[PDB]
């Protein structure tokens, strides 16, 4: 994708994750815990769903046509029935091809871009009390109970209240 | 210092391939397949209206040939029009046969009108061994054969009749073509014969043929069929020094023509489908298909790929 972050900087997924497109894996003095993040996978649902009804319905109702089997070869009258026909089925064969190839290109880079936002917020929650390790893992320089963890997945974590001791842990 | 915060997403065991504009396979987490490839082995009767024509092809049907008297009076979204039916009748060519049926396939409805026309001297309802409905020589029931007074005599004849009602009537007649001299001055009179029907706006003449023709049917004659369309404020003028197969009456034009023909051997089942194919009916949300180029109703749009992947999912990377 475009921001590098699926298959790029977070090197592969979590078959684990069974509740949720994206989350928190974490690990502190008391253990280890995985916890979907909502708001970065309804984000992604929502958008793609969105894709996925535009596309399921649009009329197409059509009742009188044309011929488009034919016995015998009449010659001029014949010719001109089937390449009008032939034409439209390679026009809209085109139509669809070039169709899920741009979805689905763009359903990449939203996932991916959705992937980066959630890392982004985190990033700006934790201030100057962690430091980005380059795998999608921040390094929290101070002690973080389970109550502190899940304070930065519900977003009411302050900085505040850890910047003394992890200051004083990032440069001495 | 050292507790440890990872952001992540899913990924499952094996995805689905997809296309990009830039990657044919890319395996992502979830896909959903864009074009219907299964249809039904049945077709719906429901909601659109279905007629099963079953022995007669439309034609047949409009004419009134022996074995076509159930689409009497019936009413159609889809005309289905069997690949084995059978002619069972004095038989016969329209000379722009696809044009006729087009018109009736298109109008929806079989709503025939009867009129009387007040033929001079000469016979009717002629009948034939090729066309033998129940036991008992016949014509097609649309259709009035005028043959020879006892006094060998057929008046030059002219008719007519005038549409004041508020619809477009469509007359069907036809001409009769011998196989000899003998045949037409037997059958009757002159030689050559000929019939002329006009509108106001138009003037339609026929004379017959006469000829070896091949074996079909038993016989070696043949009829011709044509029509004509009557606007509300016009007319139609019979003329015939000989041969007419005159009409019985004409039929009822909608306004609005909004039906169609669908030829399939398929049968009719119980489901409900507005789409129809050659192959059966479809079942499905899907915006495209490749089952069949004939298609009928609220249907996907026909192309010529087997499977679209879109892909409902991030990158599928486990591990
Ligand atoms: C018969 O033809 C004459 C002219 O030959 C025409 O004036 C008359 O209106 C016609 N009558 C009918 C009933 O068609
Ligand atoms: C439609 O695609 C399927 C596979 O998706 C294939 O098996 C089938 O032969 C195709 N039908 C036609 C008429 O090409």
């Amino acid at each position: 994708g475009l921001f590098g972050a699926i298959a790029g900087f977070i090197e592969n997924g979590w078959q684990g994750l069974i509740d949720g497109w994206y989350g928190f894996r974490h690990q502190n003095a008391e253990g280890t815990g995985t916890a979907a993040d909502l708001k970065s996978t309804q984000a992604a649902i929502d958008q793609i769903n969105g894709k996925l009804n535009r596309l399921i319905e649009k009329t197409n109702d059509k009742y009188h046509q044309i011929e488009k089997e034919f016995e015998q070869v009449e010659g001029r009258i014949q010719d001109l029935e089937k390449y009008v026909e032939d034409t439209k089925i390679d026009l809209w064969s085109y139509n669809a091809e070039l169709l899920v190839a741009l979805e689905n290109q763009h359903t990449i880079d939203v996932t991916d871009s959705e992937m980066n936002k959630l890392f982004e917020r985190v990033r700006r929650q934790l201030r100057e009390n962690a430091e980005d390790k380059g795998n999608g893992c921040f390094e929290i320089f101070h002690k973080c109970d389970n109550n502190c963890i899940e304070s930065i997945r519900n977003g009411t974590y302050d900085h505040d209240i850890y910047r003394d001791e992890a200051i004083n842990n990032r440069f001495q | 210092g050292n507790p440890v915060i990872c952001m992540g997403h899913h990924a499952v065991a094996n995805g689905t391939m997809v296309k990009t504009l830039a990657d044919d396979q890319v395996e992502v987490v979830t896909a959903q397949e864009l074009v219907e490839s299964q249809n039904l082995p049945e077709l719906c009767p429901s909601p659109l209206r279905l007629v099963d024509g079953q022995t007669c092809d439309i034609i047949n049907g409009a004419l009134g040939s022996p074995g076509c008297d159930h689409l009497n009076g019936a009413e159609w979204d889809v005309f289905i029009e069997r690949p084995n039916a059978v002619d069972t009748c004095y038989p016969f060519d329209v000379p722009e046969y696809q044009s006729l049926r087009s018109i009736l396939a298109n109008n929806g409805k079989f709503e025939f009108i009867a009129e009387e026309f007040q033929w001079n001297t000469v016979k009717q309802n002629g009948k034939s061994g090729a066309c033998k409905r129940a036991n008992v020589n016949d014509f097609f029931n649309r259709l009035n054969w005028l043959v020879k007074s006892d006094g060998n005599a057929y008046p030059l004849q002219n008719l007519t009749k005038i549409n004041n009602g508020d619809y477009a009537r469509l007359y069907i007649w036809g001409v009769h073509h011998p196989s000899t001299d003998t045949e037409q001055t037997n059958l009757y009179k002159n030689n050559p014969g000929g019939v002329t029907v006009s509108t106001k706006t138009s003037q339609t003449s026929v004379v017959p043929n006469i000829g070896s023709r091949p074996l079909v049917r038993g016989l070696s004659s043949r009829v011709s069929f044509y029509w004509t369309i009557v606007e509300p404020g016009d007319l139609i003028v019979f003329n015939t020094i000989g041969n007419l197969i005159a009409p019985r009456g004409h039929y009822k034009l909608n306004n609005q023509k909004k039906s169609t023909i669908l030829n399939t051997a398929i049968p009719i089942g119980s489901c409900v489908s507005k789409c129809h194919t050659d192959k059966g009916s479809l079942s499905t949300t899907k915006p495209f298909q490749n089952i069949s180029r004939i298609a009928v109703g609220d249907c996907p749009r026909y192309v010529k790929q087997g499977s679209l992947k879109l892909a409902t999912g991030m990158r599928n990377i486990p591990e």
